[PDB]
RNA sequence: AUCGAAUCGCCACCUACAAGACUGGAGCUUGCUCCCUCGAAGGCGCCAAGUAUAUUCAUGAUCACAAGACA
RNA sequence: UUAGGGAUAUGUGGCGUCAAAACUUAUGGGCUCAUUCUCGAUACGUGAAAAGGGUGUUGGUGGAUAAAUCCACCGGCCCCGAAAAUGGAUGACGCUUAAGCCCAAUUAGUGAUUGCCCAUUAUUCCUUUGGUAAGGGCGGAAACAAAUGGAGAAAGUGUAGCCCUUCCGAUGUA
RNA sequence: GGCCAGAACCAGCCCUACUGCAUUAUCCUGUCGGGGAUCAAAAUCCGGCGGGCAACGAAGUGCAAGAAUCUUGGGUCUUGG
């Protein structure tokens, strides 16, 4: 129904839904856990921030090709998630040639507080901030083929 | 596994002409693999039993029977094969199945092992279930006792396919390589 | 032999159905040359700089009925002198 | 053991479609096939399998060759062989196997904290009854060494030694 | 085999510790001698580092007798104007087991010859290799399920030992004085495995009920 | 000291041993019954040394050899 | 049966290692044990063997007698027959709860009717080349400087082939 | 940027899922009589007689045409965007 051409528009699985808990599987971050918190409009990336006080995951974009999205979720309706813009990453161009601005530090450090919020409500809610904290890895021995997320 | 044969009831005739208008119709019992071999042997019979050719008959049916419901049975097998030395050999002998297209596909195997017969070689002449007191051969007699026990000696158990392994611990399940 | 596509073994895969679970994923060949060449990230990273180098390429299907994968490298085929060593099958591209 | 194949034998099949199924032999066909029937459960209907499938369990209830469905059923049920089973260890274990076969991602992650604060208290209650009764390989080497230790650092050399150079701390 | 000074200097001054490669040691006891020696080629063709022990307890079927007999057949084999360099007959059974699994690879290419030299046998369990950790065994190759029981086997340190192999007694000597000493130390140490069993036991007692709850679902309590 | 490398499980609980026509233990009835620790796990490791109240992680800006590796 | 390349299928032949494929498949049935040319395992290729024999084992057929026997007679596999000159060839290793032989499957009495691997073959895609080739267009369409959409358009055997579209074939000694 | 890599979407292909129709009877039951074997049975087995769908994950029997759109299958560094 919706026109291809709209921002409105996504094809992403139901698996990545907002509030679901992700499994990083490439980039800086790899084998940490984030929730996902929105995609960006026209079939744009996922916006995962897995709280960083739990994991260190900040208000990060990463394609859902790159995350595998658990069973596991966190109710986010809570959470305003309206500040994350696609404008919020883009960045002005060098001309000829840690540090963090106070509008990105600021958009963190209130998303993740009812972020916290949300999974301390919810039941399980020590269990599922701990289930953050948690690295995923692949042992010797591992069959990720024949598990269930 | 279920029998690699089925049985089959082939009813056909010979085509009506001048000479014959109200030909007769003949039942015919295989056990074949399929319906195109079930009716190959169907008008195999005919042309060497009634001169009826395959060109000038038709046929009427080709259906399969139905197995009854699954019981062990003793089944009485008549059966012949041909060899080159020997001509014709026709013997009965007695199996434990639970079907009749189960027990003449072990039939057809016991001869192809003991006797090195093949399919078109062998003519099933008649299978039935027989009591236990008409059992004959004691191979097969011995099943018959009412407190038949015994344990399962010298078994290689293999592990489940998605479970097997290469290298495994000495007295530990623990695999190496898989 | 055809050189365009290559044979992988990976852990734990003993099954067809293992092998079509990793049909897309891709695959990488680590080794080193002799003298440190460019990479991704030369000027961004330069602590990635290294004699270690990486050849991709990706699943395409699974080989027989053991749980072997045909591999397809990018452009080019893997070297022969890569044949009975490490290879890296990764999670993505996901799709669970 | 090994249990004897015999009618009533109760059984659990070992690959296939039915794999971890309990069943009951209602008859003997041959040397290589049996006949199975569980009326407990949904998939294991009057069926026939090979002797290579099934692995005998310690349970036998009464019953005679060919007996009928309701037979087997008031045999199994009088002789609660199926209760009797699912107390074992080894009924426990294809549970368990089956539920980590299920599990999700969080149940592992449970799990794997169930294991590590299992670990964690084991080694605490080793800590102590190891300080009083010595089994460990430090404890009985410090074992050996502290009478020894205790005649060479009596002596006064070694003791103005430590004084001087403990002053020196 | 033993390390150049210019390796021991350059390891000094890398300061890197002691390295071990990954080497998997297959307990060869009871095993049937070509199927162990197939699984063993395939696993060394894909750059697995085998050590194989107890080559003396290789079994093969049929009589002593008919496999002597093979062996002679093969030892007949001799180039005639030259011996030297003809055939060469190796009668330990470590040697044997690693001529069947050199038929088994492409011995005359590079990849190949890397495979073999991958490979390392002995007679019993030697003091290098007997703590490096636990031995495995390949189930596929086993005799218990491989051999009808009825039927005769051989064991390949007996075959060897009437072909011309010397030091059947001297493996068994070791073999004897290595049972005897790892049977003394596991009746030590029965003491640290109770202690850790009964550790094991008591935390269920101390841990969260949830966590043991957890345990007992998935079958560990 | 060149030298940047490929390799990505630790253990001082596996790292003893034997058997499959058996190898938890009884009974006599000898294939069933009974008992037991119930016959289907080497121990850990996987991000709070432990299951909770924590806590630093960004800009390395969406994949790239893990930008690191004394577990 | 052969333009030069891809993908996907097959054929003959295979799936213990060499060597791709059953990481030695089944939750298929029997038969076979073979001590110095060392059982057997590839048709063609006696490119290794008979006549004759066996109280080896396991199947038939017709008799006889009464605790089941024994009498002749036919299969099957194995064994004896069966001796040559360099050391040697199932293909090498090996295999005998086959990796041998006869039969039958395709994940196995669960719920239907394609296990897997290899061609200069099949199907399809791209490009070339040549047609007993098949068609279109070819009366510049109107507009339109630079600084700051573009070019070309040949009535044509053969060219950098006038351009476009379509189909089919393509190995080869003298 | 006429380089390298990754995700999106298009179109065309190429793979997979998802199944309906017809059959059954030498069959399925019950009940009598035999017959069988047991300690007694039961069953295998054979006749009557009365029913009937073994029933759709019944059957391994014939043929299947089910828009991968509803219901974001997969693949295309095997095509071109
Ligand atoms: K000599
Ligand atoms: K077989
Ligand atoms: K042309
Ligand atoms: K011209
Ligand atoms: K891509
Ligand atoms: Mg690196
Ligand atoms: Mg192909
Ligand atoms: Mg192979
Ligand atoms: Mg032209
Ligand atoms: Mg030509």
């Amino acid at each position: 129904k919706v026109s291809r051409k709209s921002p409105e528009y996504t094809t992403l699985r139901k698996s990545c839904a907002p509030g679901a808990i992700a499994i990083i599987l490439a980039g800086r971050f790899r084998g940490r856990r984030a929730v996902i918190l929105k995609q960006l409009p026209h079939n744009g990336p996922l916006v995962v921030s897995g709280p960083m006080k739990y994991n260190g995951v900040p208000i990060r974009r990463i394609d859902s090709r790159y995350v595998i999205a658990t069973s596991t979720t966190v109710d986010i309706s809570s959470v305003d998630t309206a500040p994350i813009t696609a404008e919020v990453f883009q960045r002005p161009k060098a001309e000829k040639p840690t540090l963090v601005s106070d509008a990105r530090a600021q958009l963190q450090k209130k998303i993740d507080a009812a972020l916290i919020a949300a999974i301390k409500k919810d039941a399980q809610g020590k269990e599922k901030a701990g289930y953050l904290r948690s690295v995923f890895t692949v042992k010797p021995g591992d069959a990720p083929h024949r598990w269930n997320w | 596994v279920k029998p690699h044969l089925r049985h089959y009831q082939v009813v056909g005739r010979e085509s009506p002409s001048e000479k014959n208008p109200e030909p007769t119709v003949y039942k015919f019992e295989v056990f074949a693999p399929n319906f195109v071999v079930a009716k190959s042997r169907f008008w195999r019979m005919m042309r060497v039993k009634n001169k009826v050719k395959a060109t000038h008959g038709d046929v009427l049916s080709c259906k399969v029977v139905k197995d009854a419901k699954l019981v062990a049975r003793n089944y009485l097998v008549d059966i012949a094969y041909y060899s080159q030395r020997c001509g014709y050999t026709r013997m009965v002998k007695e199996f434990r199945d639970v079907s009749k297209t189960g027990a003449v596909s072990q039939a057809y195997h016991d001869l192809a092992s003991r006797h090195r017969a093949r399919y078109h070689n062998i003519e099933v002449l008649n299978v039935k279930s027989i009591p236990d007191h008409e059992v004959k051969h004691l191979s097969i007699a011995q099943y018959h006792a009412p407190n038949l026990s015994f344990p399962l000696l010298q078994r290689r158990t293999k592990a489940t396919r998605k479970d097997r392994a290469i290298f495994v611990k000495k007295n530990t399940k623990r695999a190496v390589v898989a | 032999q055809t050189k365009q596509t290559a044979l992988v073994r990976v852990e734990n895969v003993n099954t067809r159905e293992d092998a079509t679970w990793y049909v897309g994923k891709r695959v990488c060949y680590v080794y080193h040359g002799k003298k440190v060449k460019r990479c991704v990230r030369w000027s961004k990273a330069p602590a990635r700089r290294s004699t270690t180098r990486a050849l991709w390429g990706r699943v395409t299907r699974p080989h027989g009925n053991a749980g072997m994968m045909r591999v397809k490298f990018n452009g080019a085929s893997v070297p022969a002198s890569a044949i009975g060593r490490r290879i890296r099958v990764y999670l993505y591209p996901s799709q669970i | 053991k090994s249990h004897y194949i015999c009618a009533g034998r109760l059984v659990r099949i070992l690959r296939g479609p039915r794999q971890d199924r309990v069943g009951v032999i209602v008859d003997i066909v041959d040397a290589n096939r049996v006949l199975v029937e569980n009326p407990e459960d949904a998939k294991m209907w009057r069926h026939v399998q090979n002797l290579k499938n099934v692995e005998p369990l310690k349970y036998c209830v009464s019953v005679s060759r060919n007996c009928s469905a309701k037979a087997l059923k008031d045999a199994l049920a009088s002789s609660k062989a199926l209760e009797k089973y699912a107390k074992t260890r080894t009924a426990a274990r294809v549970e368990a196997k089956k539920a980590c076969a299920v599990s999700t991602d969080f149940e592992r992650y449970q799990l794997r904290v169930a294991r590590r604060s299992r670990a964690h208290w084991a080694r605490k209650v080793f800590d102590e009854k190891d300080a009083k009764t010595p089994v460990s390989w430090h404890k009985v080497a410090l074992k050996k060494m502290l009478k020894k230790a205790a005649k060479m650092d009596s002596t006064e050399g070694a003791k103005r030694r430590m004084q001087k150079a403990i002053a020196a701390r | 085999a033993f390390p150049s000074r210019k390796d021991a200097f350059r390891a000094q001054r890398k300061g890197a510790k002691k390295h071990r490669p990954e080497i998997i040691v297959i307990d060869l006891k009871d095993h049937v001698l070509g199927r162990a020696a197939a699984v063993v080629a395939k696993q060394l063709l894909l750059g697995k580092k085998i050590t194989v022990v107890r080559c003396e307890q290789l079994n093969i079927a049929g009589t002593e007798i008919r496999n002597k007999i093979k062996y002679l057949q093969y030892l007949r084999k001799r180039k005639l104007t030259n011996p030297t360099k003809g055939p060469f007959h190796h009668r330990a059974p470590s040697d044997v087991f690693v001529r069947t699994v050199r038929s088994m690879l492409p011995r005359y290419t590079k990849r190949g010859m890397k495979a073999l030299n991958s490979l390392v046998a002995y007679e019993g369990i030697p003091p290098n290799v007997v703590r490096t950790g636990g031995r495995v065994v390949i189930p596929r190759a086993q005799r218990h399920v491989c051999y009808r029981s009825e039927r005769p086997y051989t064991v390949l340190g007996n075959m060897c030992k009437h072909v011309g192999w010397k030091y059947s007694d001297v493996v068994a000597n070791l073999e004897k004085a290595r049972v005897e000493k790892a049977s003394r130390h596991h009746e030590k140490q029965a003491k640290l495995r109770d202690a850790w069993k009964s550790a094991r036991k008591e935390a269920l007692a101390k841990m969260p009920k949830h966590n043991v709850e957890v345990l007992k679902k998935f079958g560990y309590a």
